[PDB]
RNA sequence: CGUAAAGCGCACGCAGGCGGUUUGUUAAGUCAGAUGUGAAAUCCCCGGGCUCAACCUGGGAACUGCAUCUGAUACUGGCAA
RNA sequence: GCGGCCCCCUGGACGAAGACUGACGCUCAGGUGCGAAAGCGUGGGGAGCAAACAGGAUUAGAUACCCUGGUAGUCCACGCCGUAAACGAUGUCGACUUGGAGGUUGUGCCCUUGAGGCGUGGCUUCCGGAGCUAACGCGUUAAGUCGACCGCCUGGGGAGUAC
């Protein structure tokens, strides 16, 4: 990616000066109109080598956990993720999804059951309407854990948008020593985060951006 | 194949409407006896339970302590709440020394020779806390030397 | 409160009767009473021989009882002995002439029946209520119950007071009538009193039904 | 030593305790070395004799001290700027 | 502790730019002084208020409680006393350590200045991170990180009592 490039999507307006977390001291290059200015210095080389390590993972069958759920960039997410093989998660995080992976497991029992129950039958010997209750409840199944429904185990990378809106994922990333790379504004907490990536979370442009760049180099490791 | 200590059992209460609700606690204590130790405490109606829980939650949660031939590199104290514990490598053949808290969780670690004593409150739970605290920091001349950016015997010789 | 019979709700729905004959009202009772006779008998005669549930079919002017038991050399004896003493004896008390048969329960310990009868016995041989009942639900999910649940209930150990106590395992919906719910009950007459054990075994549903 | 016992009601201020930074000098404190002395027994170390041990006993270490002399001058002190 | 306005005398604090002296500093046992209110001595003054008191409804009793008067006192001048939950329940002084929103009081620069935008000090209130604490909480006005001196503390009751 190029510091035009990043420039150009507006990767480098942050929150204001009121709302901002002073250990991101580093990567703010100033403030003007009461709003703060992110570092693309910064920005630029640090989101390169978050990609080489992210190549180094994804070249050794490495898990990706594509994180964030701001409805602006959800859908984005969801794309792009699938577009490489990998898994994301696009609406609300829930609690434990990493340290409580037995229930999530319990959960992911769950929708293979029913998916299986539903082709292979016995719906024939349930009642129309509990066949239309369970229909829907795999429905609801499927979307709380589409993208995550074959990850069959921990995952061995996050990559993570607006770490302050994604915390709590970070907070088990970071119990469980899973590497975080996140998206981190001028009002977040940088200490949770193994690869920080200073810059703007909001902008579909910019985080688009960003999921692009990490998806071509997943890819570039997954070929071989 | 790891070795696990039950190191206090201890009975609480909650009242509710009807009365007096009783449950269990357990506190234990799983090691490696090489230099990896950890301490789990759980909580159940019933004291089997109670211990097997504590159990799980002992086997993670735990850390890597340099121990050196059975001993620790050099004098260490530790403190959690109100417990101040104090421990010291000790020569050969003198076995593990200290309270029973401490020596539960020496014994399971792997410290053959130590010399050890709690200060203030003895209460196991946080006594465990501070001990284990303690070891974590206690660094080797390996790594001192690392961060120092010199050599074993420049810091020894 | 006070519940409705798990067998008693579901019959005919997945569960099967224990009797099953046509009578006209002129000979329904004393079918009945026929049946209650050679049913205690039985139960006496063979209450060593791990006996699990007593069919009583009338066919014509004949007696078919069939004993669904988890011992069968037992009850058979060397080369058929015991059956023919035991068939010659129903016939005497049933009037009409009578066969047995003998159905294995391949499984014992997910008999509600054979389940609570250990337990009785082992109470009357002076053992932990909680460690036996205890005992009893480990087994019984081992070998695969889908759910179970045991009541003791009644001066356990000896207590002045008499209380009840119940371990449950896995899931047993009783509300639920396409369930397949075995339960049955025994009582321990022990030096300090009756102490009743129920045992419910849940072990799968039934969505045919097929009756 | 906020609430468990424990900050004087508050301020000034004598005796006392401590004191910014540079240079010189002093050797008071400090450090090193040496000498004398620190009774013998007791404790400790290596041995020896009562058949073993207690016990007796040889040599040594120790007795952290005190005083004197010759040195070191970083730090504290004195004096001078 | 201080509350109409004015005058006379007086203390302290803060800021801007400089000039000057050159360690002249901090703390403090005993000591000295100030120290709300109630109180005591002398003599004034005495509107309102009001301990004590008196009366008015008042049961083996009026003590209560409520009203009607109401003295001491409250005020002044001079002495004494020297105690309070005299509390921020946080001894004095110095140094270092992420922020935010306010208040109050100086002062510099700049927009076209008034309004307005950039700083830079003093005091002060509320949130809050690290850290600390038994927790509660404290958090650049610390209860964090250290340094100097002082004042106390050592189970509760007896008792701040006896001599
Ligand atoms: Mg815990
Ligand atoms: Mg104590
Ligand atoms: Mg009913
Ligand atoms: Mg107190
Ligand atoms: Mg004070
Ligand atoms: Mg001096
Ligand atoms: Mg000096
Ligand atoms: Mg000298
Ligand atoms: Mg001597
Ligand atoms: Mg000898
Ligand atoms: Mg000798
Ligand atoms: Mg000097
Ligand atoms: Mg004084
Ligand atoms: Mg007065
Ligand atoms: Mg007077
Ligand atoms: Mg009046
Ligand atoms: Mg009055
Ligand atoms: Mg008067
Ligand atoms: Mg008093
Ligand atoms: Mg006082
Ligand atoms: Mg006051
Ligand atoms: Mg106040
Ligand atoms: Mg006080
Ligand atoms: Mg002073
Ligand atoms: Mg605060
Ligand atoms: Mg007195």
């Amino acid at each position: 990616v190029s510091m035009r490039d990043m420039l150009k999507a507006g990767v480098h307006f942050g929150h204001q000066t009121r709302y901002w977390n002073p250990k991101m001291k580093p990567f703010i290059f100033g403030a003007r109109n009461k709003v703060h200015i992110i570092n693309l210095e910064k920005t630029v080389p640090m989101f390169n080598e978050a990609l080489a390590e992210l190549n180094k993972i994804a070249s050794r069958k490495g898990k990706i956990l594509f994180v964030g759920t701001k409805r602006a960039a959800s859908e984005a997410v969801k794309d792009a993720a699938l577009s490489c093989d990998q898994f994301f998660v696009n609406h609300r995080w829930l609690g434990g999804m990493l340290t409580n992976w037995k229930t999530v497991r319990q959960s992911i029992k769950r929708l293979k059951d029913l998916e299986t129950q539903s082709q292979d039958g016995t719906f024939d010997k349930l009642t129309k309407k509990e066949a239309l209750m369970r229909t829907r409840e795999l429905e609801k199944l499927e979307n709380s854990l589409g993208g995550i429904k074959d990850m069959g185990g921990l995952p061995d990378a996050l990559f993570v948008i607006d770490a302050d809106h994604e915390h709590i994922a970070i907070k088990e990333a970071n119990n469980l020593g899973i590497p975080v790379f996140a998206i981190v504004d001028t009002n977040s907490d940088p200490d949770g985060v193994d690869f920080v990536i200073p810059g703007n979370d909001d902008a579909i442009r910019a985080v688009t951006l960003y999921l692009g760049a990490v998806a071509a180099t997943v890819r570039e490791g997954r070929s071989q | 194949e790891l070795q696990e200590k039950l190191i206090a059992v201890n009975r609480v209460s909650k009242t509710v409407k009807g009365g007096r609700i009783f449950s269990f606690t357990a506190l234990t204590v799983v090691g490696d006896g090489n230099g990896r130790v950890g301490f789990g405490y759980g909580k159940a109606r019933e004291v089997p339970a109670a211990i097997q829980k504590a159990m799980e939650k002992a086997r993670r949660n735990m850390i890597n302590v340099a121990l050196n031939n059975g001993t620790l590199q050099h004098p260490v104290k530790g403190v959690h709440t109100g417990s101040r514990v104090f421990m010291q490598p000790a020569s050969e053949g003198t076995g593990i020394i200290a309270g029973g808290a401490m020596r539960a969780v020496l014994e399971v670690a792997g410290v053959h020779n130590v010399l050890a004593k709690a200060y203030g409150s003895t209460n196991p739970i946080n006594v465990v806390r501070a001990t284990i605290d303690g070891l974590e920091n206690m660094n080797s001349p390996e790594m001192v030397a690392a961060k120092r950016g010199k050599s074993v015997e420049e810091i020894l010789g | 409160g006070q519940k409705v019979h798990p067998n008693g709700i579901r019959l005919g729905i997945v569960k099967p009767w224990n009797s099953t004959w046509f009578a006209n009202t002129k000979e329904f009772a004393d079918n009945l009473d026929s049946d209650f006779k050679v049913r205690q008998y039985l139960t006496k005669e063979l209450a060593k021989a791990s006996v699990s549930r007593i069919v009583i079919e009338r066919p014509a002017k004949s007696i078919r009882v069939t004993i669904h038991t988890a011992r069968p050399g037992i009850v058979i004896g060397k080369k058929g002995e015991d059956v023919e003493k035991l068939r010659k004896v129903v016939a005497d008390i049933a009037g009409v002439p009578a066969q047995i048969n003998i159905a294995e329960v391949r499984k014992p310990e997910l008999d509600a029946k054979l389940v609570a009868d250990s337990i009785t016995s082992q109470l009357e041989r002076r053992v932990m209520f909680r460690r036996a009942m205890k005992r009893t639900v480990q087994n019984a999910m081992r070998l695969g119950a889908k759910g179970i649940k045991v009541e003791v209930s009644g001066r356990l150990g000896g207590a002045e007071i008499a209380r009840t106590e119940w371990y449950r395992e896995g899931r047993v919906p009783l509300h639920t009538l396409r369930a397949d719910i075995d339960y049955n009950t025994s009582e321990a007459h022990t030096t300090y009193g009756v102490i009743g054990v129920k045992v419910w075994i849940f072990k799968g549903e039934i969505l045919g039904g097929m009756a």
